[PDB]
């Protein structure tokens, strides 16, 4: 029993969805959209190098086909992300082998914007895993094709550690975990591993975590854990939650069903209810980590009859609280961007205390410098009462 | 628990999610006086719904607040659905959802009114509209076949294969049960026998339910009648007197099937089903002869199954296997499919909850409703 | 054990090297429904690819990614090989090596992603792609002969001598079985049989197959069609419907002789034959006359070999010996060919390992398959 | 003098060779009572064909003998005929040759039977079939274009370069101005209209001819529509009473661009015109691109050529000229290049003289006529 065990997605009107958006056709299984409170950037198709479109969620509706774009980068570009502790920076890697910073107007752009406040150059080809530390000021990760994680400091354009010899194939993905002082990784060799930056040591792996060739997730917990997402050798897709400490066997294996795509895992750390998404699937099922056995328990599941090509998901400061909304996500169609919002049904308009705990500001706790030394900070808590 | 409400044109059928019969059917009717009361002390009320006007008919204009399926009386509709919910159910509806029942090309107006007084007047947390025909499949446990539902106000066919419903085939008759019982009281005329008030007809429809009932062959049957009295029956009024009926016991389902009679130009409700079929894709309509589906308190005439069988199977061609699917129990069809659907688990992001209401108006039943 | 996937426009055929028959043919389609699913609770999924579609095609829009050998949606090809390896073969492909099929003169582009989605996708440790009118060859225990192979969306002629191509002399055509179908679609209308969408589209396509055959001499079976009703042929529409097809059943496959009647300028599958002979070497003309192969769907019309014998003999002199090559088994020539070459020892060092792909990209395909 | 023959799927045009103009244009329909006439000695007829029927329409039963450009009822088309010849045009159709209109990929039994009755009922000394979008070519005083010819029941192009037409581009829809009128009764059904007769779905087609228009934006018309009332008009009925439409005014014509408001699989007018283009050669669709003409009563609505224009101008290549040609005459275009025709002197040795038919039957039509 949960209060998150009655939790269903009602997509807004067409007026609130944003259409007229030529989506980027990458074969790269990235989210293609990163949303903050203020903005909200889609990767899409450009004619010539890469671009994407950043807009205010106010500019809801048609988009205009000339719309001035972020086109900077010489090559389409890969995934893009916002700065946790600036709403009007974003980050973004493109295939030209180079990951540009960006500073987005308050209003919006009114010209094309094609230079970058700063251009990071460390990577031999292509470079799609782009994720900023959670508490660490100006502090991002790039990981390409190359098989070597960089870390960047925005804020001075210098590299601070490199780790080449730690992935020998390809990554998958990249996630920091709670203080920002580990981050976890899937590659292509099937194997899982959780690796310290700062020491440039492997602190754990698990080899062979799923018996798939296809791509495969592992996101890092709130408490800790690891939670991957898989296929069998039948390509039955499946989620794992793994213990670092112990890692011999998963703490639970689930089996949802014989698709296709890889599914991408959106985990809410205030409510400890990861959002599966699959690209290409018409669906969004969402789990409850508790760790009462079996440790994944499936709540429900939120259907449609259109594919998605991509998916955002809106952080908590720029929820509605008022309305009992938890997630807001944005499905990203091949010409459209429907938001969708993830709801507890209460029967009082009240606060809901037990629904929104403290969550993480758009504050750093550390910065650069310090984070090098060895020093941790846990991210600076908000309320969401106001 | 969820509340599943089907308003018919004539019948109201009311119950909880997750039941297999209704627990409250009465009439939808709403009678006034039409005399003026003498009696002093007495507990005379303003008005009366379901079955206390049905008892005292005698002296009440009987009303119908919806006709062919369209509510023609908003005032008098609250009063059902207030009768339905406190004296009838005795629950609270601001507790329960509520599962309504819509025919299928009915005014957008009709369900937009339907959400609002759910809302602002009964309060109810979530809401949802269905069509009568999707929800009688629901019952029979099929997904895939040809639903005809004929009920008092509305005669419709809805076609459904693999989950998939075709708008483009539904077909919709305004010819139902009323129209049959106008047309009884039209033809009892010939021998004698006079009713015309409100209440006569309601007289004339419980006739109708004992005695009518459908020929196999009905110039065959003319013949017959006219020969013998062996198809002659008797009913006694409400006073005593009894009335004899002998081909109008046949000739009042048959303008189901000839709808001339009652001078529509519409086809009769074999054609129409046909029709329904026709206008699908070939790949589905083997499947769709094989699971025609009726539905409806106009169907429970004796002998209407075969007769729907043997001119379906004359529209056919020889080589499909036409099979008429009538379960006993099809006049609450449409409430059984709507209680089935009430309870599953993935229909419970399907609800209007309140939240939408206040943020798109009466409109998001246009959006969340097929 | 190797893989041996023969990805046709129409046919997707997949099997085990060693065996002699393919494990699994269905059709290379993939369906979506273009209807509203109106029933909760069922399992609906997103799209239906091969059987599936086929059987459910009376709510679906099927779409074929490829079209004339060139695959368009290449999304919908990953759905189609994920079937193929997961759901019809039930083996990971990144186990066995893959040997795949592509017909020549194909754009450069459309073979490069093929190597790249077999190594990045589903993993191959090893592929090839191999000529289909080539594979023919092997299967009918030859090193000399010009190959006829004519599927759903090209035919093409390979002459090979003694092992060795002339690929100067290969020659290509846009006409095959789905210009056919829809010739058979076009005239169809004559006798007011009307078929339009794509569902209806596959129900042409069997009538071709059960009733089309290739006249001897086209103009004496237009005046037999004409003067008697002996070649008329009845066909059962799914729905029931009974269509009959006189002079249609042979005026369909007479496109491939006569390129004229679908608007297009090129010749006839027999002038494209003895073209690519004339095109090869003087000295070779004469084992080529006696070694024509025919392979493919397309040529499993009653009556072929002998209209392709009498073409190419007016054609060729009359002192060299006509011989057409036809095995009854010919419509899985290509695969049962690509079985033989992946089982042969001489063959294992000429597969596109993965660590070639690794260091040379999807080009290398270009290398090592000609 | 030639006579001019129109026949549509829901009005015949009739006149003279050498006129600019039709004299006789009537609806194509025949009307029968479908009640018991109570007055003796007052002129009752049988039947009642064009404005007669129009007129009785209330007491009638309206029937279209011709469906989809296709003949259904033969016996009904001859009363058009017989009507047409003796009192609309008040002449001998044994002194006159007659030049009739077919719609393209028509059943030929179609043209068979119009060629017996021309010669065997009316005894017209001659006798011929043209298509309907080659007609239309000669009315803009054009020899290159493409013809999107749609009115009642068809909706053909027909690209012509030079005086050649392409057989293999023709594309032939069964969506027309019929299909809108019964789509437009559905959603008038939204607003609580009912129409369901024969003689109320000549109500609704007025309706359509006056009120319904196209929008040059589909999805900004409709939110205009649902934010005010600007764009609400009155209708009167015959009755007296008044309705009042709002998006029903745009969205009935948008069918024609989105045929899956019908649940039809087939493209819009607007992709069926492009898609002819582009199965021409490519040296000639520069030319179709800015001679596309527009024809019919169905291209009538206001701002069509607009939106026309807009739509294909999306999928032509940016650097070609699209020019929709809509002349305010179109919805005689058929007619007027038929009287053009006729009056040709090269046209004379066209015509099917009778002694040819008596020679070679009916089938003579296919060897003359294309
Ligand atoms: N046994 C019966 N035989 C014939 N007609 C019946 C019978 N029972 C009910 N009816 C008719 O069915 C009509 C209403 O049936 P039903 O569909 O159950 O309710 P509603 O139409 O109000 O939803 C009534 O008008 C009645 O005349
Ligand atoms: N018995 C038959 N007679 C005529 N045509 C056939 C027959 N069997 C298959 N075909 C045609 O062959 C085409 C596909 O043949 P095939 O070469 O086996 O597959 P693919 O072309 O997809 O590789 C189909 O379009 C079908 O129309
Ligand atoms: N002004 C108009 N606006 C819209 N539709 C029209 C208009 N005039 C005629 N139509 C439609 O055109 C159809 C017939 O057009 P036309 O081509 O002139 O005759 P036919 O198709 O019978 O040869 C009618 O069904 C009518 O609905
Ligand atoms: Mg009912
Ligand atoms: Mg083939
Ligand atoms: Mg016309």
């Amino acid at each position: 029993q949960s209060k998150f065990r009655h939790v269903f997605g009602q997509p807004v009107k067409n007026d609130q969805c944003y259409e007229d958006i030529r989506v980027s056709r990458v074969t790269w299984d990235s989210t293609f959209c990163a949303v903050n409170p203020k903005f909200l950037a889609v990767i899409v198709e450009a004619s010539g190098g890469g671009a994407f479109l950043v807009l205010p969620l106010s500019k809801t509706g048609r988009i205009d086909k000339a719309y001035p774009t972020v086109c900077g980068h010489t090559g389409p570009v890969l995934d893009i992300d916002w700065c946790p502790h600036n709403d009007e920076v974003i980050a973004s890697g493109s295939e030209d082998c180079t990951v540009m910073v960006w500073q987005i107007p308050e209003n919006g752009l009114t010209s094309p914007l094609t230079e970058p406040v700063v251009v990071l150059e460390g990577h031999t080809k292509r470079v799609g895993i782009i994720a900023w530390h959670p508490t660490a000021r100006n502090v991002l990760l790039s990981a390409g094709c190359d098989n070597v994680v960089l870390i960047w400091n925005v804020g001075t354009a210098e590299e601070l550690y490199r780790l080449d010899s730690l992935h020998p194939d390809l990554i998958y993905n990249v996630s920091w975990n709670h203080n920002g002082s580990l981050f976890c990784s899937a590659c292509k060799d099937k194997s899982v591993r959780i690796i310290d930056p700062r020491r440039g040591t492997l602190v754990a792996e698990r080899e062979k975590a799923h018996e798939g060739a296809r791509p495969m997730r592992a996101i890092f917990l709130a408490d800790g854990k690891v939670f991957t997402t898989g296929f069998s050798r039948m390509s039955e897709r499946q989620l794992a939650l793994w213990d670092p400490e112990n890692l011999e066997e998963p703490m639970a294996l689930q089996e949802l069903d014989s698709s296709n795509g890889a599914l991408l895992p959106f985990y809410d750390p205030d409510t400890s209810v990861v959002y599966v998404c699959g690209k290409g699937d018409s669906s969004i099922r969402y789990f409850e980590i508790t760790e009462e056995p079996p440790y994944i328990h499936f709540l429900n599941t939120f259907t449609s009859k259109e594919p998605q090509r991509g998916m955002g998901s809106m952080p908590k400061r720029g929820l509605e609280v008022s309305k009992c909304e938890i997630a807001r996500f944005y499905k990203l169609h091949e010409r459209k961007c429907e938001p969708i919002v993830m709801t507890v049904p209460r029967k009082s308009d009240l606060f809901q205390d037990d629904l929104y705990p403290d969550t993480a500001g758009p504050e750093a706790a550390l910065e650069a410098e310090e984070w090098v030394s060895g020093r941790d900070a846990d991210p600076i808590l908000i309320s969401l009462r106001e | 628990a969820a509340l599943v409400v089907d308003n018919g044109s004539g019948m109201c059928k009311a119950g909880f999610a997750g039941d297999d019969a209704p627990r409250a059917v009465f009439p939808s009717i709403v009678g006034r006086p039409r005399h003026q009361g003498v009696m002093v002390g007495m507990g005379q009320k303003d008005s009366y719904v379901g079955d206390e006007a049905q008892s005292k008919r005698g002296i009440l204009t009987l009303k119908y607040p919806i006709e062919h399926g369209i509510v023609t009386n908003w005032d008098d509709m609250e009063k059902i659905w207030h009768h339905t919910f406190y004296n009838e159910l005795r629950v609270a509806p601001e507790e329960h959802p509520v599962l309504l029942t819509e025919a299928p090309l009915n005014p957008k107006a009709n369900r937009e009114k339907m959400t609002q007084i759910m809302f602002e007047t009964f309060n109810t947390p979530a809401m949802y509209v269905a069509i009568q025909a999707v929800l009688s499949l629901y019952a029979s446990g099929r997904t895939t076949g040809i639903v005809m539902d004929s009920g008092d106000g509305v005669t419709h066919t809805v076609p459904i294969y693999e989950g998939y419903a075709l708008p483009h085939a539904i077909l919709r008759l305004d010819l139902a049960g009323r129209d049959l019982t106008d047309y009884l009281m039209k033809i009892l005329t010939e021998r004698g026998y006079s009713f015309t008030t409100t209440a006569e007809r309601e007289i004339v429809r419980d006739i109708k339910e004992k005695l009518c009932y459908v020929a196999l062959d009905f110039e065959q049957e003319m013949a017959t009648a006219a020969s013998s009295s062996s198809l002659e029956k008797s009913y006694e009024l409400p006073d005593g007197q009894v009335i004899t009926i002998g081909n109008e016991r046949f000739r009042c389902p048959e303008a189901l099937f000839q709808p001339s009679f009652l001078g529509m130009e519409s086809a009769g409700i074999h054609e129409t089903t046909f029709n329904s079929i026709m206008k699908c894709d070939v790949d589905i309509r083997k499947d769709l002869y094989a699971n025609t589906v009726l539905s409806g308190g106009t169907t429970m005439y004796p002998g209407i199954a075969d007769r729907m069988q043997k001119e379906i199977t004359a529209l056919a061609p020889s080589t499909m296997k036409i099979k008429i699917i009538a379960p006993p129990e099809r006049k609450y069809s449409v409430w059984i499919g709507g209680s089935i659907l009430a309870s599953l688990s993935t229909f419970q992001q399907m609800w209007i909850s309140k939240q939408e209401y206040d943020e798109s108006g009466p409109s998001i039943v246009h959006r969340k409703c097929f």
